C-alpha cells in the first residue's frame, strides 16, 4: 500500500536550520511528485511547493521563495523539506503529500511534522495517575486517566496499554499554564468489573525531550 | 494569484440531512486543455488531510457515494447527503489549474445532535504530585451535547476564581458528542489547608446542577 512516513517533531531556536524527511513506499518513487504543504497551528492548509523526483525540479508558491528547499534521496525513497533561518513564523506542523499528475492532486499525505521554532528549552513531562473513581464490587464505569503535566513544547504522545486500548479514551487538548508549560489530561472509561482484574498503564512519548514514561493506574 | 473563497466558514448539521459546502474562485478554474483542476480534501480532528474529490465530481477510491461535486467555472459545490457522525471535520477544495495551486480556506462541519447529559468524574491529586510540591485536582464532564457547560470549583463550599484551566475535545466522530476536563491547580501548602473539594456542573442536560466531591486523604 501506499505510504509516506515523516519525522519526529522538532524543537528549534530561531535562526536554525531545520530539515524533515518523508519516507515513500509502496509505489515507484520517481513516477510521482512529492508537495509539502504547511499548516500553522488551528490554521488552513497552504500549499509550499512540489519537487519532481523525476527531474529533480523543485516549484515554490509565492510565500515559500527563500528559505525553503526541498532535497531528495532517490535510493532511499526519501524526500526532504529544509528550513533555513527559522522565525517564529515557522511554527507549523508540515506535511508531505504525493503529488498524482495524472489529475494533478495530491492523494496520500503523511502524518505530518511538528516544528517549534522557540528561544526556550525542552521540558520533559511529569506524568502523574488519575486513580480510578469506584472499586471493583460497585457497578456500571469507572474513570480514570493520567496527567501529563509541564512539558514544552508540543506534542506528547498518549495511549493505554500499548495501543490496545483505544476504546472510550479521551486525549485533552494541551493548555498552557502562567509558567508557559503546557499541560494535559488522558482519561478512558471502563468496566469498573474489570478494576481488579485488568491493569491499566499509560505511555506517555514526549520525543523533543526524550521523555517516555509508562505509569501504572491503579485504584 | 487568484483567490478561493469558501463559505460558511462553519456548517452545523443534523445526522441525515443535507450538507453543502461552496467553492469561489476569482479566475476561472477550467484549464486551456479543457480540465478543471478543483479537488476536495477532508482533514478529520487530529488527522491528515484525506483527497475525497477530483476534478470536481470523481469520488476518490473508498470515499462513500453520500460525497458528490459539482459546479464548473468559477463555483463548485460539495455536497454530503445523509450525513453520518464520521464526516465531521474541516472540508478543503485545491485548485491546481493556476500556478501555484491553492486551497480554499475550509469549511468546518460540525453535527447537530440531541442534547446528551454529561457524567461527571473527580479526581484527587496523587501522592506522587504531591510529594513533588503542587496539587491538581481534576473534573472530568465525559460525553455531553452541547459543548457549552458551566463548571464551578467549590474548596470547603468556597467558589474558587482563577486558579483552573479547561480543555474540550473536538465532537466524537461515532456519537458526536463532547467531552471537558477542568483542572484546579493549588500549591500542596493551599491544598493541604482544606478538606472538601467538589466540582458543581451545569447543564442543559442537567435538570439541576450535578455535583461530585472528595474529603482529601479519603
Amino acid at each position: 500500500q501506499v505510504q509516506l512516513v515523516q519525522s519526529g517533531p522538532e524543537l528549534k531556536k530561531p535562526g536554525e536550520t531545520v530539515k524533515i524527511s518523508c519516507k515513500a513506499s509502496g509505489y515507484m518513487f520517481t513516477n510521482y511528485g512529492m508537495n509539502w504543504v504547511k499548516q500553522a497551528p488551528g490554521k488552513a492548509l497552504k500549499w509550499m511547493g512540489w519537487i519532481n523526483p523525476y527531474t529533480g525540479e523543485s516549484t515554490f508558491a509565492d510565500d515559500f521563495k527563500g528559505r525553503f528547499a526541498f532535497f531528495l534521496e532517490t535510493s532511499a525513497t526519501t524526500a526532504y523539506l529544509q528550513i533555513n533561518n527559522l522565525k517564529n513564523e515557522d511554527t507549523a506542523t508540515y506535511f508531505c503529500a504525493r503529488g498524482t499528475t495524472i489529475v494533478w492532486a495530491m492523494d496520500y499525505w503523511g502524518q505530518g511534522t511538528s516544528v517549534t521554532v522557540s528561544s526556550a528549552s525542552t521540558k520533559g513531562p511529569s506524568v502523574f495517575p488519575l486513580a480510578p473513581s469506584s472499586k471493583s464490587t460497585s457497578g456500571g464505569t469507572a474513570a480514570l486517566g493520567c496527567l501529563v503535566k509541564d512539558y514544552f513544547p508540543e506534542p506528547v504522545t498518549v495511549s493505554w496499554n500499548s495501543g490496545a486500548l483505544t476504546s472510550g479514551v479521551h486525549t485533552f487538548p494541551a493548555v498552557l499554564q502562567s509558567s508557559g508549560l503546557y499541560s494535559l489530561s488522558s482519561v478512558v472509561t471502563v468496566p469498573s468489573s474489570s478494576l481488579g482484574t485488568q491493569t491499566y498503564i499509560c505511555n506517555v512519548n514526549h520525543k523533543p525531550s526524550n521523555t517516555k514514561v509508562d505509569k501504572k493506574v491503579e485504584p | 494569484e487568484l483567490v478561493m473563497t469558501q463559505t460558511p466558514l462553519s456548517l452545523p448539521v443534523s445526522l441525515g440531512d443535507q450538507a453543502s459546502i461552496s467553492c469561489r474562485s476569482s479566475q476561472s478554474l477550467v484549464h486551456s486543455n479543457g480540465n478543471t483542476y478543483l479537488h476536495w480534501y477532508l482533514q478529520k480532528p487530529g488527522q491528515s488531510p484525506k483527497f475525497l474529490i477530483y476534478k470536481v465530481s470523481n469520488r476518490f477510491s473508498g470515499v462513500p457515494d453520500r460525497f458528490s461535486g459539482s459546479g464548473s467555472g468559477t463555483d463548485f459545490i460539495l455536497k454530503i447527503s445523509r450525513v453520518e457522525a464520521e464526516d465531521l471535520g474541516v472540508y478543503f477544495c485545491f485548485q491546481s489549474t493556476h500556478f501555484f495551486p491553492t486551497f480554499g480556506g475550509g469549511t468546518k462541519l460540525e453535527i447537530k445532535r440531541t442534547v446528551a447529559a454529561p457524567s461527571v468524574f473527580i479526581f484527587p491529586p496523587s501522592d506522587e504530585q504531591l510529594k513533588s510540591g503542587t496539587a491538581s485536582v481534576v473534573c472530568l464532564l465525559n460525553n455531553f451535547y452541547p459543548r457549552e457547560a458551566k463548571v464551578q470549583w467549590k474548596v470547603d463550599n468556597a467558589l474558587q476564581s482563577g486558579n483552573s484551566q479547561e480543555s474540550v475535545t473536538e465532537q466524537d466522530s461515532k456519537d458526536s458528542t463532547y467531552s471537558l476536563s477542568s483542572t484546579l491547580t493549588l500549591s500542596k501548602a493551599d491544598y493541604e489547608k482544606h478538606k472538601v473539594y467538589a466540582c458543581e456542573v451545569t447543564h442543559q442536560g442537567l435538570s439541576s446542577p450535578v455535583t461530585k466531591s472528595f474529603n482529601r486523604g479519603e
